[PDB]
RNA sequence: CUCGCACACGCUUACAUCAGUAACUAAUAAUAUACUGAUAAUUAACAACCAAUAAACCAAAACAACACUAAAACGUUUAUUAA
RNA sequence: ACGAGCUACCCAUGAGCAGUUUAAAAGAACCAACUCAUCUAUGUGGCAAAAUAGUGAGAAGACUUGUAGGUAGAGGUGAAAA
RNA sequence: ACCAAAGCUAGCUCAACAUACUAAACAAAUACAAAAAUACACCAAAAUAAAAUAAAACAUUCACCUAACAUUAAAGUAUAGGAGAUAGAAAUUUUUAUCCUGACGCUAUAGAGAUAGUACCGUAAGGGAAAGAUGAAAGAAUAAAAUAAAAGUAAAAAAAAGCAAA
């Protein structure tokens, strides 16, 4: 199931369904638009798991690991260097758990590292003569790979054991379609012996 | 006023307004004034038998898939009839005017399931 | 904004685009063509030019067609290509009295007209002005040929000319039978309006009678892919025994 | 929205159907006639009005019938009459002194001596002598009794000549016709019909009569006791 | 058929243009009406001996009622055109020499 | 089937199962698939809104594509 | 002090359980059938949809015995077909 | 173009009138339900864009009323009050 | 000190080019009382524009007034007009292909009515709105900075006498 949004929203590292994002901005609310530069897909170098470095702010020159990435405002964040420090536990008569938070950071402020010489380079994509698009460093001339990073469901492939309701890879994966010309409901019906004699009437569609 | 935006069901009429759900009939109405049901309209579902049914319905996590290639009626023809036709020709006894042994069907007003009248709901 | 093409074009860019483009250049022509009906309820004058009374000038002078209003019961019938005149007048014929809406019709009889060709009684209404064109043609059968559409005005006349025109590109039996000779004789003194088949069946047909003839025609089943699949493995068959 | 009449029966029937009054107003719904509306509820009793109708074409000669009961009628001012021969019953219209037990003649044979007239007897105009009362007078030979058929309304027979039959009609008019058209003779029943006295203005409700309007219009030259001459002969034979 | 003029004048159009018409141009003047005039007398080519006109083959001028009631619908006569008149112009030639 | 309803759009109307043939169906019988003259204009009302929205729409995005290429002047 | 119970027509969940009412509804509070949220609910025997084609059939309802006039809605049977 | 779900009048289909006096279901009489609205007093941004209280007229009829249909503005309908 | 005030965006407007013009969705149900799978039919219809106005009234007349021929001139000319108000041509002439298209148009009482033909108002045809503002981050609300500037109040009720001021 998907979300529908109104033009008129505002991404805020929130998911767009969840309760803190719909108390942040209410259904009835519609906010002044941000300028986001155009970048497609074709031209979005930035990935999420490979390591980067920080041109301006706080953390001038430090390095850090991708850990999400936002599409529809051109957001890059990294795991604990630009961080703003805030009170997660709050209660009536108590306070604790300050945990410092990290705010996004874009495009123009954060660009790929080779890991090489761990220098800042400038990224262009680049066609290779085996027929596969990979990302090619032009300060140095090096290739950049694919930064695999683990998905939000939480399970490795490496490491799963089946359940009661989970078929085996090799029952999956066994091939016994004969392809004939015959429906799904006529090999059925021979398959389980049903027989029907009689036959349809004449109708009419219009 | 009324609404008009609301939808027009069977509980915002008279007693005479009697508005069917969308279910389908399944009978007519006898000689006394009864509901004869009749039991060829009524859907048999043909349920198969799941004892020995080695499948779940989920797989594998490791299991891998595969590229999409959606079935075609190229691919049909080339699986179900290609090597028959090819090899009939071979032998020399493939007759043009007859078809009919190859699984092509002239007329679908013979068969119980037609294709394009659509004689089955599912 | 404005649309690229003016309304006018719309309903010729539509007979130019679509089926309407299919139909037979013939009748895509005849009905693009579009002549002068001839004066019924206005005199024309002669020259071009003619000298102003009160001028004594020489001045420039044309023909306005009185706009005629043709009720649908005439399409039933041959009213000679006049109708009803829907307009104004002046009371006591004077300018600077009142003026009133008038509607002039034409007498309607109840006639009874043979036809040579098709051997058949028809009973339709007509006028006298049907009555003299049909008595200076010398023929309900010249006068139907010769008469254009512009001039019968009539779906029915039109219909009438189809008829005659199949059967006299036909050259059907159906008119007498047992006659040979009479029908060799009425043959052959039509024979000035002999026209091709494949023009004399779309001559008395309308737009949309046109239109479903063309759809009747190009109707075909979708074949099966089978059979195209069949001729396209046969071919390549063919193609690498030939090949060896 | 269009109404459709009431009148869609065609089988004859001896019990009374029913029927839509419409107050005035016509199929579109307008009101074509005032004063109408409001009435009693009642019920049809179809009348034969061509008396001499043979039961079968095999015996098209003259027939006898039975009355079984005269009864009164409210869609017509005169009563009706029940007369049964062979297989089938009609409802005619009852002459002053019909009663139940009578024995009615219908005929269509002219002779050169006039027939004795009896009161519920039918015979064409050429049979009957020439001061005889007659009513249910017919027009045209077959066509059936438009002609006199209020209660104790009769015409009077006044000349036969060329085979052609002369009435007077009870508005004093005379009416010329052929001698073969079939009328029954004698005054209609009801008689004292024109000295019924309506009690109140509800009596006329009951009847179906709605009051008039309460509109003064003063009244113009058509008002006043025009003495105007009796119409001429109204002929009905088409002279070649 | 009755046959009308504008009493008001129409502008001129020379280039192939439609006329400006208006509404004062719907007023028109009833100048004749050619169901009053005294018709034209309709000529037939007789093709049986009638009684009361002549012998067949002769043009005879007939009023329209007749020749459009009796003489056509019957086959008694013909019309006058010229390739119906040569058929009876030759079948005098061949009575007269023979 | 493509037919043309009484409102002057072109839909695509399904066919329904029958046990008698279409010239003898009361309930079919009274339906209209053609256009009067006077869905004409209506029809010409429709284009023209559709063309002023898609007219609107580009210049729209014109806009747009302008105010972000002066915003952002990276070239 | 006494306009109550149900059905028809009409509104469509405003009905029921739990919880909350600083504020929003009650022309004010208490709290709640009238506000808020969550969860549930009205189960057919009553009611709706539920034969045509010809024929025998004049004879009112009003305790209907029998009548009056304003002439009066309301039905069976027979025969042919009714999955 | 849209309006007879209020109202004016008709057309179908139904329903109400208890008690008393009278050979009476008599467009009779007393008086309920019910239908109207004579007079007065409150009310007058009111309970109410026509009401409340008292008091009145009819109450087996030219009566009241439910449902549904019809008549549409150069018109409809009207026991004429434009 | 309350009430409050200020953002710059959503989007609109006018033209050019343009494929050549009733968008996407149409699994099932949708002109039975629309969204109700399923029974022997009936289907279709045309007949001038009028008037408000101008002629200082109003009767003949009254440009545009949902019908193509565009432009430079002839020309507001010939003509038509209660010859009044006004209406008004034609014969005959000129018009070189494409890009160079955006804005001395508006910025939430403006610009489309539009966040929307939605709420709401009418039985219906129909009419028809107002309403947004923090920040790079609110996964920085023991949250941070700018105005504390309208009318209305409070801080702080008034002391003979008067168009309230000079
Ligand atoms: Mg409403
Ligand atoms: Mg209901
Ligand atoms: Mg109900
Ligand atoms: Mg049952
Ligand atoms: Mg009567
Ligand atoms: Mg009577
Ligand atoms: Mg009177
Ligand atoms: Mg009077
Ligand atoms: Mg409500
Ligand atoms: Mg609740
Ligand atoms: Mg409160
Ligand atoms: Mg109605
Ligand atoms: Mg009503
Ligand atoms: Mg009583
Ligand atoms: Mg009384
Ligand atoms: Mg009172
Ligand atoms: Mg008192
Ligand atoms: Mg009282
Ligand atoms: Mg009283
Ligand atoms: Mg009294
Ligand atoms: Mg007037
Ligand atoms: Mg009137
Ligand atoms: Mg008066
Ligand atoms: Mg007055
Ligand atoms: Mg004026
Ligand atoms: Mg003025
Ligand atoms: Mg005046
Ligand atoms: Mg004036
Ligand atoms: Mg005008
Ligand atoms: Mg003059
Ligand atoms: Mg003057
Ligand atoms: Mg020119
Ligand atoms: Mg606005
Ligand atoms: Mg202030
Ligand atoms: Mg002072």
């Amino acid at each position: 199931s998907k979300v529908t949004l109104p033009p008129n929203y505002r991404y805020g590292m929130s998911r767009p369904g969840s309760l803190s994002d719909k108390r942040k901005n209410p259904p009835g609310t519609r906010r002044r638009r941000v300028p986001v530069e155009p970048i497609s897909d074709e031209d979005w170098h930035l990935f999420c798991g490979d390591k980067v470095e920080i041109l301006e702010g706080k953390d001038a020159g430090k390095q850090g690991k991708v850990v999400q990435v936002i599409r529809q405002r051109n957001w890059v964040v990294v795991e604990g260097l630009n961080t703003h420090y805030r009170y997660v536990g709050k209660t009536v008569d108590y306070r604790g758990t300050m945990i410092p938070s990290e705010a996004p950071l874009l495009h123009n402020q954060v660009k790929l590292v080779d890991p090489t010489d761990r220098k800042p380079t400038d990224v262009e994509w680049r066609f290779t003569e085996a027929g596969e698009r990979v990302r090619v460093s032009t300060r140095s001339g090096r290739i950049i790979p694919k930064p695999e990073f683990p998905r939000a469901d939480g399970i490795v492939p490496e490491t799963w054991i089946d359940g009661p309701k989970d078929t085996s890879v090799e029952d999956a994966l066994e091939k016994t379609y004969v392809p004939r010309l015959k429906t799904l409901e006529e090999e059925v019906m021979e398959a389980m012996g049903i027989q029907e004699t009689r036959r349809h009437k004449k109708v009419y569609w219009y | 006023g009324a609404d008009r935006m609301s939808k027009w069901t069977s509980k915002r009429g008279p007693r005479t307004f009697c508005k069917g759900r969308g279910a389908k009939g399944t009978g007519f109405h006898g000689r006394d004034g009864k509901f004869v049901q009749i039991k060829e309209m009524i859907p048999e579902l043909v349920v198969p038998e799941l004892a020995g049914f080695k499948l779940k319905p989920y797989v594998n996590y490791r299991a891998p898939e595969g590229t999409d290639t959606p079935l075609t009626a190229k691919q049909l023809f080339l699986e179900t009839a290609a090597p028959a036709i090819e090899k009939d020709f071979k032998a020399g006894t493939f007759d043009p005017e007859h078809l009919e042994k190859y699984g092509f069907e002239p007329t679908q007003e013979g068969k119980l399931f037609q294709l394009y009248p659509k004689n089955f709901p599912r | 904004p404005l649309h690229k093409v003016p309304v006018g074009l719309w309903k010729q860019l539509r007979l130019w685009e679509g089926i309407y483009s299919r139909l037979p250049r013939h009748y895509l022509r005849s009905l693009e063509e579009a002549r002068t009906p001839t004066p019924v309820h206005y005199r024309p004058h002669g020259a071009k030019f003619k000298i102003n009374p009160k001028n004594w000038q020489r001045e420039r002078v044309e023909d306005v067609p009185i706009p005629v209003h043709y009720p649908p019961e005439s399409q039933l019938g041959l009213w000679g290509g006049e109708g009803w005149v829907l307009g104004h007048r002046y009371v006591n014929n004077d300018k600077l009295s009142k003026r009133v809406r008038k509607v002039w019709k034409p007498q309607l009889f109840q006639r009874e007209l043979y036809s040579e060709i098709l051997d058949k009684r028809f009973t339709v209404t007509v006028t006298m002005r049907t009555l003299d064109l049909i008595d200076q043609a010398c023929g309900f059968d010249f006068y139907i040929l010769k008469t254009p559409k512009e001039d019968l005005c009539s779906k029915f006349g039109m219909d009438l000319k189809r008829g005659m025109l199949l059967r006299l590109a036909r050259q059907d039996p159906q008119l007498h039978p047992d006659d040979p000779a009479r029908r060799a004789a009425i043959y052959d003194r039509y024979k000035a309006f002999v026209i091709p088949e494949a023009e004399a069946e779309w001559v008395g047909l309308t737009l949309d009678e046109a239109v479903e003839k063309q759809r009747l025609l190009e109707e075909k089943d979708p074949i099966p892919l089978f059979k195209i699949f069949v001729e396209e493995l046969l071919g390549q068959l063919q193609q690498q025994a030939l090949s060896e | 929205a269009t109404s459709v009449s009431w009148k869609s029966r065609t089988k004859y029937t001896v019990m009374p159907v029913k029927m839509r009054k419409s107050g005035g107003r016509n199929h579109t719904g307008q009101i074509q006639v005032h004063g109408i509306g409001g009435g009693h509820k009642q019920r049809y009793r179809m009348i034969d009005f061509l008396r001499f109708r043979p039961e079968h074409e095999s015996k098209p000669g003259p027939f006898e019938e039975k009355v079984i009961a005269v009864r009164y009628d409210p869609c017509r001012s005169a009563d009706i009459a029940l007369v049964a021969g062979g297989n089938r019953k009609r409802w005619i219209i009852a002459t002053e002194n019909m009663k139940a037990g009578d024995t009615v003649l219908n005929s269509d044979h002219i002779g050169r001596m006039a027939v004795a007239a009896r009161e519920g007897d039918a015979h064409p105009l050429g049979a009957l002598p020439v001061g005889t009362l007659i009513n249910n007078v017919e027009s045209e030979p077959g066509r059936g009794a438009q002609y006199i058929r209020a209660a104790g309304t009769c015409g009077v027979l006044l000349r036969k000549v060329n085979g052609t039959a002369i009435i007077q009609l009870p508005s004093k008019r005379q009416m010329q016709v052929l001698e073969t058209c079939i009328a029954t003779v004698g005054r209609v029943s009801n008689v004292d019909h024109n000295k019924r006295v309506i009690g109140k203005a509800g009596r006329n409700r009951w009847l179906g009569k709605r009051p008039n309007s309460g509109l003064w219009q003063r009244k113009g030259g058509w008002a006043g006791r025009k003495i105007r001459p009796l119409p001429p002969m109204k002929s009905y034979v088409k002279l070649p | 058929t009755v046959i009308v003029e504008r009493w008001w004048k129409v502008p001129l159009a020379g280039e192939g243009r439609k006329p400006r018409l208006h509404r004062r141009h719907r007023v028109y003047k009833l100048v004749e009406d050619t169901k009053h005039r005294p018709k034209d007398n309709l000529e037939l080519v007789l093709t049986q001996s009638v009684e009361e006109l002549g012998v067949r083959g002769d043009l005879v001028s007939v009023k329209k009622s007749v020749g459009r009631n009796r003489l056509l619908p019957q086959g008694l006569a013909v019309y006058a055109s010229p390739e119906n008149k040569k058929l009876f112009e030759e079948e005098k030639l061949l009575r007269q020499e023979g | 089937a493509w037919r043309r309803d009484i409102f002057g759009r072109i839909i695509w109307h399904k066919f329904k199962q029958w046990p008698i043939p279409w010239y003898l169906n009361k309930k079919y019988n009274r339906k209209r698939f053609f256009a009067m003259p006077y869905v004409e204009r209506f029809v010409r009302m429709r284009i023209e809104k559709q063309a002023r929205i898609k007219a609107r729409k580009r210049s729209l995005e014109r806009k747009k594509e302008k105010f972000l290429q002066e915003k952002f002047p990276h070239l």
